[PDB]
RNA sequence: CUUUAAUGUUUGAUGUUCUAACGUUGACCCGUAAUCCGGGUUGCGGACAGUGUCUGGUGGGUAGUUUGACUGGGGCGGUCUCCUCCUAAAGAGUAACGGAGGAGCACGAAGGUUGGCUAAUCCUGGUCGGACAUCAGGAGGUUAGUGCAAUGGCAUAAGCCAGCUUGACUGCGAGCGUGACGGCGCGAGCAGGUGCGAAAGCAGGUCAUAGUGAUCCGGUGGUUCUGAAUGGAAGGGCCAUC
RNA sequence: UUUUGUAUAAUGGGUCAGCGACUUAUAUUCUGUAGCAAGGUUAACCGAAUAGGGGAGCCGAAGGGAAACCGAGUCUUAACU
């Protein structure tokens, strides 16, 4: 034969769902693209990781003209 | 492989040197760059070194 | 090097306190040739530590117990 | 007789306040040009030998 | 090669020597391709094939550099 | 001082000659009643041969050993690390000698910022010009493009152009994700200096995921940290690095 | 007994009686128990010699750092919220 070659699974997909009380920094979700946007009190570092900016309750929201899916974070 | 190491060495007259990499080939010319020299805390132009 | 306790300064001798007078009172090793007073425990008489490198802390100490440090 | 110590394993590890070893980080011996600075910079400092390894480390030192 | 001596012996040495490289370069080329006729054969039954000849064969793909510049031909465009 | 030239001058090489070391498995005498051994006259070789130490070459004559795993039995063939997709049963993970492809780099700009711009394809008309080259206007609405495979993503563009530059900075780091560990990854913010922008701000490399090798042993540059009686040094240690 | 699995046609045993296989130094760690307790304890040796001396030493009460060094703090750092 000439296949029979993989990859090590990457772990990606979201961490923290919709209504978990985070701390400040804390890793959202995992992504390859950009699948979720990031919206008000989060960022997006190198890896298009969305990570906690302020401790509070995470909220997925699809705003925007194009139907884009946002994760943003209560300040509870 | 064709990139070779080559060391930005410090102006400053002070032992410091970053290390990178550059094609000899397609750029015989030598790099020069302002960089940050901690052992002074000043920014300094760096040159090549082997 | 050795330690000193603050409170292995009682045990001594009548006060001068060397590294003579803690190799007899068995508080170093033989072969010790310097030594520290550090803030560990506590000191009432009015010791005088004669040649040492007590620390800034046990300093105190010992000044406020009455004694007196020197080199 | 008295046991004899790993004197390997002594050479790497210090046994620290409580009880536990610290060591120095891999990875920081050679080929520095591609590592990027910030994952240098983190090996720089001495960690702590995890638990799953530590039985294995207390077997080597029996006296430190 | 610090050569003692004149011009008009040097270039026989030369001559003598690229003639000689020449043949050594004939000759390896003879042994890499008789070494290929036999890695190329089967096993014929559970025998051993020679882990230290495949190695040995192998190691025979030193490289040579060819001499080239050499220029001998150069093109003038019709006018 | 500058090119040589001569006799003295120590040696170095070379060759020839000699005897005294040495060899004699040549002769003769003695110990002796003995083709051993020793001693003595002589002949012949003779500083050669031979032996000791050091050293280069040759050396299966001899000795110690090694010669991987998976495997629809073993051998033969194929594979062994990393990345992407399916199998994978809508969190993560998940095997087979299961199904298809890639990597062992590149870039001093292909990075950072401040401006600016929006593709494929088709129709009509138009010098050599055409099925397709550049031009003009209509449809089209990303079917286009990304430094290199696949997947996810990209219009605020991550795609295209220009100006100025070096953040492809130094010391740290709240808090998380992922591993049995070694380890790997993400990260706001603080301190010092810097680039762009009028400023708000952005910048600790590249749209992201492959482009890689622990320890030991050494090499290079800095550092009074130590320096075996003391003052140095050697050698270590620490930082950067091969 | 060995195994996924034995009436197994898989192993061992003809039967009785006698023998037959987790021991003994040293060192180290943890638990129980006893004695002293910021202290505990001696080794060799002396000794009318299981008593009594001998405190050389060992562990503990202070840690940080590669080290000099500092010390309830220390290291990193030009300096650390
Ligand atoms: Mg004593
Ligand atoms: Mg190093
Ligand atoms: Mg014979
Ligand atoms: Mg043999
Ligand atoms: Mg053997
Ligand atoms: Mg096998
Ligand atoms: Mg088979
Ligand atoms: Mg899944
Ligand atoms: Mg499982
Ligand atoms: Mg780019
Ligand atoms: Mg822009
Ligand atoms: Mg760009
Ligand atoms: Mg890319
Ligand atoms: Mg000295
Ligand atoms: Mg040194
Ligand atoms: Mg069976
Ligand atoms: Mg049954
Ligand atoms: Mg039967
Ligand atoms: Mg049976
Ligand atoms: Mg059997
Ligand atoms: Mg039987
Ligand atoms: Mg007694
Ligand atoms: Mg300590």
């Amino acid at each position: 034969t000439r296949n029979g070659r993989d990859s090590e699974a990457k772990r990606l997909g979201v961490k923290r769902f919709g209504g978990e009380s985070v701390l400040a920094g804390s890793i959202i979700v995992r992504q390859r693209g950009t699948k979720f946007h990031a919206g008000a009190n989060v960022g997006c570092g190198r890896d298009h990781t969305l990570f906690a900016k302020a401790d509070g309750k995470v909220k997925f929201e699809v705003k925007g003209p194009k139907n884009r899916k946002f994760i943003s974070i209560e300040a509870e | 492989g064709i990139r070779e190491k080559i060391k930005l060495v410090s102006s400053a007259g002070t032992g410091h040197f970053y290390t990178t990499t550059k094609n000899k080939r397609t750029k015989p010319e030598k790099l020069e760059l302002k960089k940050f020299d901690p052992v002074v805390r000043q920014h300094v132009i760096y040159k090549e070194a082997k | 090097t050795a330690e000193i306790r603050l409170s292995d300064l009682a045990k001594v001798e009548g006060g001068v306190v060397d590294l003579n007078t803690l190799k007899a009172a068995n508080i170093i090793g033989i072969q010790i040739e310097f030594a520290k007073v550090i803030l560990a425990g506590e000191v009432t008489t009015p010791v005088t530590v004669r040649g040492l490198r007590v620390t800034k802390g046990a300093r105190a100490a010992i000044e406020a117990a009455g004694g007196k440090i020197e080199e | 007789p008295k046991i004899k110590t790993v004197r390997g394993a002594a050479k790497r590890f210090k046994k620290t306040g409580k009880g536990g070893f610290k060591h120095k980080h891999a990875n920081l011996r050679h080929i520095l040009t591609k590592k990027a600075t910030k994952r240098k910079r983190h090996l720089r400092p001495k960690a702590m030998v995890s638990k799953g390894d530590l039985g294995l480390v207390i077997a080597c030192l029996p006296y430190a | 090669i610090p050569w003692e001596g004149n011009y008009s012996s040097w270039l026989e040495q030369k001559d003598q020597r690229l003639a000689q490289e020449a043949s050594q370069e004939a000759a390896r080329r003879k042994s890499i391709e008789k070494e290929l006729e036999w890695v190329r054969q089967g096993t014929k039954g559970r025998q051993s094939k020679g882990k230290a000849r495949l190695a040995r064969f192998e190691e025979l793909n030193s490289t040579e550099y060819q001499k080239r510049n050499e220029t001998n031909e150069l093109f003038i465009p019709p006018g």
